[PDB]
């Protein structure tokens, strides 16, 4: 079988609240057998795509979950990684950096 | 303590930077010396070191520096003053900072190795900027400061090597391989310095990577 | 030469200074006989990357060319496709927009110039007197 993993992503960084598209190269896929899946201590959540946004099987253009913390207020970092419900397979670990969001949240939270 | 703030964020420390006043600045770090004051950071997330970095003041950055300016705050794109220093070729500025702080301000974790491997939102610690920025002097003070010479970036591990053959830059390429970078480092897909620079215009840097030991490429 | 097609890009615009990095996803091409042209009334470039940077040849990773006018004060729009050198068949275009620059070194110095007013005065007010007399 294929192994999972992920050659390239356009960033590896994004606000807690989730929501940012990430454009993701890989090893070949299966669309309907595939997810990016996120975790740290005591979490985890997965990227948001649908089939459609698998290109050629070979690239995954999703957006970020939100992260545990919404108020973080310090970059925390997490894993990233592909995901096979069908045998339950996970591609090798990828950073990825959450950080706190600006303005509004904690800007109208004491710091502004 | 005072505490004016430009539509801008920027408050009295940020413009006396910014106008390049070294007798206000001089007395404003008069008072500012150990207070929260000199980290305040305007709505770029930029502080007044940062922006005495940007502009490549040496004795600038000095002054911060010694009166306890914070060197790990991070403006708007995770850069912190080190960061910035390498995208504007501040040698000078870099120096001052990759040493202890001065003793005393200016009357007439304290380990400042701690920004070598400060990594901004591009996944980038300040070697990558300045390799990426084909700097050769600014490696050179890296590299002597003790920053990790082989640390991958992470969208898909590049390498110092990796970037300085991107970049086409011989020199830097070069300086890194002397050092002891390791040629045998992958990036995520498996592709090393010298299968990276073979599919590259540039002949040096293949030269260069198998003059220094680098493994032949594995097909593709 | 089967078919030319750009299916989707990270982003539709970037700095008239060139330099960024955006991810375009085609239909299959030959990594070395492909280019990614910029064009505009009177104005050509390509964007920047290597044969490194073509994965599975559905997708070319590279950073846009400077825009003609570096100092540019508004939004231009032009195109951008997928070229093939073989053939020279071209893709259908798709829309990139250049933006103004915001450099840091002139970010600030443009802040300077609006806050000379503001500087003046708040030394002024500051119990801070001025400069050394030169005799």
């Amino acid at each position: 079988t294929a192994e999972l993993k992920i050659c390239r992503v356009n960033r590896n960084s994004g606000s807690c609240l989730g929501g940012d598209e990430i454009f993701l190269l890989c090893d070949k896929v299966q669309k309907e057998d595939i997810e990016v899946y996120f975790t740290g201590p005591g979490w985890e959540a997965r990227g948001s795509f649908s089939q459609a946004d698998v290109h050629r099987q070979v690239a995954i253009v999703f957006r970020t979950p939100p992260y545990a913390d919404p108020s973080l207020q310090a970059p925390v970092r997490v894993s990233m990684q592909l995901r096979r419900p069908s045998d339950r397979e996970l591609s090798e670990p990828m950073e990825f950096q959450y950080l706190p969001d600006t303005d509004d949240r904690h800007r109208i939270e004491e710091k502004r | 303590v005072f505490g004016y703030v430009t539509e801008d964020g920027d408050t009295a420390l940020h413009l006396a930077v910014i106008h390049q006043h070294e007798p206000f600045l001089d007395f404003l770090l008069g008072f500012s010396a150990g207070h929260e004051y000199l980290d305040l950071q305007n709505d770029l997330g930029q502080t007044a070191l940062h922006l005495a970095a940007i502009l490549g003041e040496a004795s600038t950055v000095e002054k911060l520096y010694a009166a306890g300016a914070g060197v790990l705050v991070a403006e708007r794109g995770g850069h912190t003053a080190l960061h910035l220093a390498c995208r504007v070729r501040a040698h000078t500025c870099a120096c001052v900072l990759l040493q202890p702080r001065p003793s005393h301000p200016r009357d007439a974790d304290e380990d400042w190795r701690l920004q070598l491997e400060a990594e901004n939102y591009d996944g980038h610690t300040p070697l990558h900027v300045a390799v990426i920025h084909k700097d050769a002097e600014m490696v050179r003070l890296l590299r002597d400061a003790g920053a990790d010479l082989n640390k991958p970036e992470p969208t898909c591990g590049r390498t110092p090597l990796h970037l300085a053959v991107e970049a086409q830059a011989a020199s830097v390429l070069e300086l890194l391989l002397k050092a002891g970078a390791d040629p045998t480092a992958r990036m995520y897909g498996g592709r090393t310095p010298l299968g990276s620079a073979l599919l590259r215009p540039n002949p040096i840097l293949a030269r260069l990577l198998r003059a220094h030991g680098a493994p032949e490429p594995e097909d593709g």
